């Protein structure tokens, strides 16, 4: 998360990390981050497990403020499946969206508290005017240089680019399609607010009919948070049919 | 392409001698050098000279095929972008005694030539010496530390020198190389430069006979011709001298088959070295100390008049490895393009590299990296 503050997860309760084992040595390492959106089941972006991690590798974990450091009301989970998007690109990172599965006894996984809730599904009609202001969270890099990554979640907001702004050739010719999203900070008074390396299937959350409703996915960006040139993401509204078909 | 992958492993000996010596050292060091000018050095060799280096190489260089293989390598070698500079040189006094059918006999094999020199005149003799490496090295290697050694009594002497940069398919940002904490094998920590990149690489975890687990790595060059591999112990303590001593060409080309593209956050260090090599001792320690008695050198396929002597073997490399050189962060190559957390892999401890023309499989360069 390049620019904003530190957050408390109770600001963004649908925030969620994933761990992967390290395959050599014991103990976890940070992987991505992810959203809740059922009660055992999360979002998150389909090439953040491009090296095929077996389930039992994946772990992640909701309602926790720092990094490494646990929380009071957190709760652990274990990996139990997960779908990757079939017709995922990993060259242009279309179709970036993966449906992770939380293991339970009696599927119930999670349960609602002030630092734990699932977040509001976008409906297949929804089109927000331009330049709409979002709020984005993650434990990614600070800077696209950075060295180590962040101990404490952090939260920024962003305007969304009209689709004219949004093409391939507003990206260094790299490929953008309609599935993605466009999303940057448009000041003209530096650290202009954009995701960062870490923060890949994080929530890109809007106001719509008074509700916070997640949006887009942390995609990708040839960040981090550089003037005029703004971070691309999953448009979650084209995936619905995908999120309902499954997890079932 | 027998040649290929047996001439190089011969250089590979020509570096477990060296490195083996430098103990601890910067060493930079080409395979392909000393394999080019040991076979132009058996034309011209017999008796138990010509075998004492025959076996060590391995096969002959006048029987049908090997002959013109080392042409093929120099012509195909030279693929280049203006990258490396492959020369030989051999020196030898003027007005000597030639077999008759000799001189022809060297030229037709190498497509190269003889180059006569005069060690009378012992001040010239290290300009025009230098002077043939300087126009042969593109200017990057001028001055040399052995032309001291050079006397009237001087009568054979043989050289081989190259220089090596590098393009890369992706290339690393000059804007993210940062200062880090380096480990030296005695355990000194250095503030050394060193760049990083975010994107797959070709890695493979490869474990010595002793049970010592490898990190191995793939950067590719331009035309994904020519390729530079770095391996490193998983812990510190474990030293290169155990990866050193059980270098071979074909460990090489079975670490390019485990390889798989991960996504992988590499940090590895900028460093430019330089090594002149005393070859006479790692060649006296390959068994041919024949070579280099004072009078005893079995060159009865070239010297008809005697005695002859091969007096001092050396060779300069100078390798620089950066970002393509001056190109700077021309936008092809930024630094994340995709936000995802991936695993690192950090070149903190020595370490050693080796370049490879894939499309052959020659090796053409190799060394330590101690301390940038």
């Amino acid at each position: 998360i390049k620019g904003g503050l530190f957050a408390d997860i109770a600001s963004h309760p649908w925030q969620a990390a994933i761990f992967a084992k390290h395959r050599r040595s014991p103990g976890e390492r940070f992987l991505c981050g992810g959203i809740l959106i059922s009660s055992c089941w999360i979002l998150s972006a389909a090439h953040c497990f491009q090296e095929r991690f077996p389930p039992h590798h994946l772990t992640v974990i909701l309602g926790r403020t720092y990094r490494v450091v646990p929380g009071e009301e957190e709760q652990k989970f274990e990996v139990e499946k997960y779908i990757v998007h079939k017709e995922f690109d990993d060259d242009t990172y279309d179709n970036d969206i993966a449906l992770l599965q939380l293991k339970s006894d009696s599927s119930r996984c999670a349960q609602e508290s002030s630092v734990v809730r699932t977040v509001a599904l976008p409906p297949a009609d929804l089109q927000l005017p331009d330049w709409t202001e979002c709020e984005l969270s993650g434990y990614g890099k600070h800077e696209a240089l950075s060295p180590e990554y962040s101990e404490r979640l952090k939260e920024a907001h962003v305007r969304l680019y009209p689709s004219s702004r949004c093409t391939s050739q507003h990206l260094l010719q790299r490929t953008v399609t309609d599935n993605m999203l466009c999303a940057g900070d448009t000041r003209s008074q530096a650290n202009l607010h954009d995701a960062c390396q870490g923060d890949a299937g994080g929530p890109l959350v809007c106001l719509n009919d008074g509700r916070m409703t997640l949006v887009g996915i942390i995609s990708w960006g040839l960040g981090c948070g550089q003037k005029d040139v703004p971070g691309v993401y999953t448009k979650v509204t084209n995936y619905l049919d995908w999120i309902r078909d499954n997890m079932r | 392409s027998y040649v290929a992958h047996l001439a190089s492993d011969f250089g590979v000996r020509v570096f477990q001698q060296v490195a083996q010596a430098s103990k601890d050292r910067n060493v930079v060091f080409s395979p392909y050098g000393v394999a080019s000018v040991l076979a132009m050095l058996q034309l011209t060799t017999g008796g138990e000279t010509q075998q004492q280096i025959q076996a060590a190489m391995g096969f002959k260089i006048d029987d049908k095929g090997m002959a013109p293989a080392l042409r093929h390598l120099y012509k195909e070698l030279m693929w280049n972008k203006d990258e490396i500079s492959t020369t030989d040189a051999i020196f030898v006094q003027r007005d000597l005694k030639l077999v008759q059918g000799f001189m022809p006999h060297f030229f037709r094999l190498f497509r190269s030539t003889v180059k006569q020199v005069d060690f009378s005149e012992v001040e010239r003799a290290r300009f025009i010496i230098n002077d043939w490496v300087k126009t042969h090295t593109k200017g990057m290697i001028s001055h040399l530390l052995g032309t001291g050694a050079v006397d009237q009594l001087t009568r054979l002497v043989l050289v081989n020198a190259l220089y090596f940069n590098g393009q890369w398919k992706t290339p690393f940002p000059d804007s993210s190389t940062h200062r880090r904490l380096f480990h030296k094998s005695d355990g000194s920590t250095v503030s050394v430069p060193m760049m990083a990149q975010t994107n797959k690489f070709n890695y493979t975890e490869f474990t010595t006979p002793d049970g010592h687990y490898y990190d191995i790595l793939e950067l590719p060059y331009h035309g994904d011709t020519l390729s530079m591999f770095i391996a490193a112990p998983y812990e510190k303590e474990v030293p290169l001298s155990a990866l050193t001593n059980i270098l071979s060409a074909q460990l090489i080309s079975h670490w390019k088959g485990n390889m798989t593209r991960l996504p992988r956050l590499l940090v590895l260090p900028k460093f430019s070295l330089e090594t002149e090599v005393d070859l006479r001792k790692p060649l006296e320690n390959l068994g041919m100390t024949d070579m280099f008695r004072q009078f005893q050198a079995d060159f009865t396929s070239l010297s008809d008049q005697e005695p002859l002597h091969v007096a001092l073997a050396l060779q300069k490399v100078k390798i620089e490895v950066n970002e393509s050189g001056t190109v700077a962060s021309s936008s092809t190559a930024v630094i994340v393009s995709a936000r995802m957390a991936p695993e690192e892999i950090i070149i903190d401890r020595p370490f050693l590299f080796v370049v490879r023309h894939n499309p052959t499989g020659t090796v053409l360069f190799m060394g330590q990296v101690m301390e940038p």
